[PDB]
């Protein structure tokens, strides 16, 4: 889910950056490499709050590699998925091992063990979809599912939905 | 017009400002064919005030940033030890580097060759 | 500080309320002191990293209907950011699609209503989150809220979320 | 027509004054209903309160009751009946000459530009390069330097 | 025509004459146009002329308080139908009176009175308040955007806008003098 | 660009084929519903300012 | 005692309260972001009138709901409402009255109308409005009608050619 979390990153500058414009550099960098950076410990981090005042120290030069080490402390929202959550979003592919569905940055792969016994795969229509008895999932279909398993690696999270709940699937 | 005299006696003057006209509820310091710089005081304690300036060397009449020169016109007559004196070099200073940046303007629209 | 491996812990689950050591109620910011988990719903987050872009494209320069927000935040997310912005887009599309409420002081009003509440920011999050309508709806979407908010409240209180609900 | 200064400011200063009375009587409602609010609530009507409003009269200084249902005649339907006749018609009246004057001003506003437009195709050839430029308003910029040639 | 639930009364006639305090609320307000002279006091009126259950702790204190007033009750339980109590009472100036219908005891309210240096007003619906508030809005705003599309002008050259009504280097001299 | 072109040319089409009819549609009197005078006056001043 | 603070509408009034705050909280943008001698641009003045609009059918549209309970509850003061020091304060904020501006408008369309209570029969006001409500439908089913009678790269390869420039083998087809 969204949140709001201090963030601290260790960020390496080469040392063609020591320039007057340094601190510019730093922020530039704390940018394209956490931006829509993903880390399994604090979840998607999307954007960087409180740009203005970015808490930057002294930064230590590594003895060898001759390059300078800022722990950049910063403000950011983030995303991080948990057990047992439920979420919308909007399903992007389908096959026969199941679909996944798109919330926020992530997609979420439920599998085709994961949906009421009703629900079948159909292959022949195009876009290849899923149909029931009362209701139709495809693609661009706006789909509420339970989040009932999370892995995350250091840089990858990946969950794993389900409908099998009454008042989940297709809103 | 009594109390600008009254105040402007208590005080030393500027040998090249000699020239004082005493009309008009006010004080003319002149430096012939350079400025005219008016100046008004409220009572005998408290120190002069800018009232306006004159430009008298030929280019005239060129705008200038009233309000910011009277700020620090009045902030210099304020806290300064010898305020006749501090305004005599500050706008000696002043109109001679507009002199100078002018005579650099020609010499920049001069550009005959470089070489 | 202690030297135990402490490698067993329960697994992080949101109806059990565990979302992790470091998702604790209180968090130690970056001034030392404690304050309590800012958990953020849907519209309240597109709110907040819309006032973020909009707060840098103000730096970078001095240094409502569905299809006009989708390109207007495109053209704000293009002109303020640089690459690797793929997961960023899908979040804005994302907020944009199945954002509850348009303006501040409609969200506002939904942070204040579920504020009287006193109750867990996750599970509040996820109220102004999850467009539920009925209270037993309510308590089967989030495990979370059984033995924590009557049945009259939970059901007034979406009530009014429902009205809060626009376009 | 031709538009001057004073008439440019007593027209900001009277909208200015019906916005401000327009704000004024909207608070006044807001703060009538969270006066009443507080009588039951307490809480949420103290927040859309006035300071002074506050400083003046303490909360629960209200009540109401329910009077009896009771449905409206029909001497008063018609009558609401027949002001929404008329009101109706004179917003229909007061659309039909605002739309009238959009299309004067407009119609002349396009001959001008048919005109512009005429006299740039009978003035210009296609051997003539033009651009668009800014001062932010968009020029046409005709290039006839040597420079490229 | 001026509507009941939209004027102040006060008949300072008889406020000079008798004067008002709590005794008199209800025979002052007899007087008013708010009082119906179909009502079971007025009648109860010519006829002298001629614990308990159904009420709010608010009017068991005005009650317990002043003793013409059980009088008053004691002598309308006898009847049913339209009458007008006085629910609350600051001394020595404000008062409520409620029109009141009683079954036998089941009792409806109706529209209230409030009295305020004796001078009486009709309880107005809320919707009424808040109605003619949101009718003032309504005029000011539809005025102020009337005056407000009268001061724009198109071109298409441009976008829509408002119509138009019909010494850089000073700072380098400072820097370079000073 | 003339992606955005299609798209405003039929927005547009679409609302100005809608506009007016719905202009003089809400013209109407029904005992949609307007109970108060204040619903005909916020009806009435949304035709011109809003139609 | 208590007051019995009871036939006070809690939802209705709760719904109202926070329309209305919208609604002046877009009054107040309008005021101190146009009192300004400088006027804001066009395009968000206008988002910002609109808005304010919406919120005025919204709070309308609310009250219109709760168009009952709210004609059936009527509203006086307290005992504990300062009443001698503040009857001003207290009938402005209860006031049911309306300007004269918005009466004497009320009354002008009410003349303009072309039809008027005071000179004809009740009976013939309805069957003039059931005539004109018949013309109204008429008018939106030929729009109804009108509406819906319209409409609403390679030659080759780069690679093969320059393996051939260096090589001098054809290119494969």
């Amino acid at each position: 889910m969204f949140f709001i979390k201090d963030l601290s990153l260790n960020i390496t500058l080469h040392p063609s950056f020591f320039g007057p414009r340094m601190k510019q550099y730093l922020k530039t960098k704390l940018l394209e490499e956490v931006e829509g950076s993903c880390t399994g410990k604090f979840g998607y981090i999307l954007c960087v709050l409180d740009y203005d005042n970015i808490d930057i120290q002294r930064g230590r030069i590594l003895p060898t590699d001759g390059s300078a080490e800022f722990n950049v402390k910063y403000r950011a929202v983030v995303f991080k998925p948990f057990k047992g959550e439920v979420v919308d979003g909007t399903v992007v592919s389908c096959s026969q091992h199941g679909f996944e569905v798109q919330v926020g940055p992530m997609k979420v792969f439920v599998t085709k063990h994961l949906m009421p016994q009703d629900l079948t795969f159909n292959a022949g229509s195009n876009p290849p979809s899923y149909q029931s008895s009362e209701d139709v999932i495809t693609i661009k279909s706006r789909i509420r599912v339970k989040i009932e398993g999370c892995i995350s690696q250091v840089s990858s999270i990946h969950a794993i939905g389900s409908i099998k709940e009454d008042y989940l699937g297709a809103i | 017009n009594l109390t600008v005299s009254i105040k402007i006696a208590l005080m030393n003057i500027p040998k090249p400002l000699n020239s004082y006209h005493i009309k008009n509820g006010r004080i003319y310091f002149t430096v012939p064919n350079e400025f005219e710089i008016q100046l008004s005081t409220v009572n005998r304690q408290s120190p002069l005030f800018f009232v306006d300036l004159k430009l008298l060397f030929n280019t005239n009449n060129l705008p200038l940033n009233k309000p910011r020169l009277e700020k620090l016109i009045n902030e210099i007559l304020l806290k300064s030890n010898d305020p006749l004196l501090s305004l005599y070099n500050f706008l000696h200073k002043y109109v001679l580097t507009l002199q100078l940046y002018m005579v650099h303007r020609e010499f920049l629209k001069l550009a005959f060759s470089k070489s | 500080r202690r030297r135990r491996l402490k490698k067993v812990e329960e697994e992080e689950n949101a109806a059990t309320l565990q979302l992790g050591q470091e998702f604790q109620l209180k968090q130690i910011n970056h001034q030392g002191e404690e304050e309590e988990l800012i958990a953020l719903n849907l519209s309240e987050a597109r709110l907040v990293i819309k006032e973020a872009l909009v707060e840098r494209r103000r730096a970078f320069k001095r240094s409502e209907t569905r299809e006009k927000e989708l390109e207007s935040i495109d053209v704000l997310l293009e002109q303020t950011t640089g690459g690797n912005n793929k997961d960023l887009k899908n979040t804005m599309q994302y907020l944009t699609n199945f954002s509850r409420f348009r303006d501040q002081e409609t969200v506002g009003a939904v942070i204040q209503l579920l504020k009287s509440t006193g109750l867990h920011p996750f599970e509040v999050a996820q109220l102004g989150s999850l467009a539920c309508d009925t209270a037993d709806e309510a308590k089967t979407l989030i495990p979370s809220l059984n033995n924590k908010i009557s049945d009259d409240e939970l059901e007034r209180i979406l009530k009014e979320l429902s009205n809060l609900e626009t376009l | 027509t031709v538009m001057t200064q004073e008439q440019f400011v007593k027209r900001r200063r009277d909208m200015l004054e019906h916005i401000n009375l327009a704000m004024n009587e909207s608070s006044l409602a807001l703060e009538f209903v969270s006066l009443l609010l507080s009588s039951v609530k307490e809480s949420t009507g103290m927040s859309s309160m006035s300071p002074f409003l506050r400083k003046v009269v303490k909360p629960s200084s209200l009540n109401s009751d329910k009077i009896p249902y009771v449905a409206p005649t029909k001497k008063e339907y018609i009558e609401l009946d027949i002001l929404n006749k008329g009101w109706k018609l004179q917003s229909l009246n007061e659309s039909k000459d605002l739309l009238r004057a959009s299309f004067n001003k407009l119609s002349s506003i396009l001959q001008n530009e048919h005109d512009y437009w005429n006299k740039i195709m009978q003035s210009i050839s296609n051997k003539d390069v033009i651009f668009k430029i800014r001062d932010g308003q968009k020029l046409l910029a005709i290039k006839y330097g040597y420079e490229d040639s | 025509v001026t509507p009941l639930d939209e004027l102040q009364w006060k008949s300072p006639e008889w406020i000079q004459v008798f004067g008002l305090r709590t005794e008199n609320v209800l025979d002052y307000f007899a007087e008013s146009p708010f009082f119906d002279k179909t009502s079971n006091n007025q009648v109860i009126k010519m006829q002298r002329q001629f614990e308990f259950a159904y009420v709010d702790p608010a009017r068991r204190q005005i009650l317990f308080k002043y003793p013409m007033y059980m009088q008053l009750e004691e002598e309308l339980m006898k009847l049913d139908g339209t009458e007008y109590v006085l629910s609350s009472v600051r001394e020595p100036d404000f008062w409520v009176i409620r029109k009141q219908r009683r079954t036998n005891p089941e009792i409806i309210p109706l529209q209230d009175y409030y009295i305020i240096g004796a001078n009486i007003y009709q309880s107005p619906t809320i919707f009424k308040i808040v109605q003619s508030r949101l009718m003032s809005t309504s005029y000011h705003l539809n005025s102020t955007l009337e005056s407000l599309y009268d001061l724009i002008e198109f071109q298409p050259s441009q976008g829509v806008h408002y119509k138009v009504p019909t010494t850089e280097m000073l700072d380098k001299l400072m820097v370079t003098s000073i | 660009s003339n992606q955005a072109l299609y798209e405003k040319l039929e927005q547009t089409r679409t609302i100005l084929s809608v506009k007016l009819a719905e202009l003089i549609n809400m013209t109407t009197i029904a005992d949609a519903q307007e109970n108060s005078e204040l619903a005909v006056a916020t009806t009435s001043v949304m035709m011109v300012n809003n139609q | 005692v208590s007051f019995d603070f009871n036939g006070v509408p809690g939802q209705a009034l709760d719904a109202v309260r926070m329309r209305l705050a919208q609604l002046t909280h877009s009054l107040r943008r309008i005021r101190d972001e146009m009192s300004k001698a400088e006027l804001p641009q066009w395009y968000t003045l206008q988002s910002q009138l609109n808005v304010t609009l919406s919120q005025l059918v919204s709070v309308t549209s609310t009250l219109q709901h709760f168009q009952e309970t709210l004609d059936s509850t009527v509203v006086y003061p307290l005992p504990k409402f300062p009443t001698t020091s503040h009857e001003s304060l207290v009938t402005t904020l209860l006031r049911k009255k309306n300007i004269p501006e918005v009466d004497e408008w009320m009354k002008y369309v009410r003349e303009t109308s072309g039809v008027t209570t005071a000179l004809l029969k009740d009976e013939e006001i309805e069957k003039l409005l059931q005539q004109d409500r018949e013309i109204t439908n008429w008018a939106r089913t030929t729009f109804r009608n009108e509406y819906g009678k319209h409409d609403f790269s390679k030659p080759f390869n780069v690679d093969d050619v320059l393996k051939f420039t260096f090589t001098g083998e054809k290119p494969i087809i």
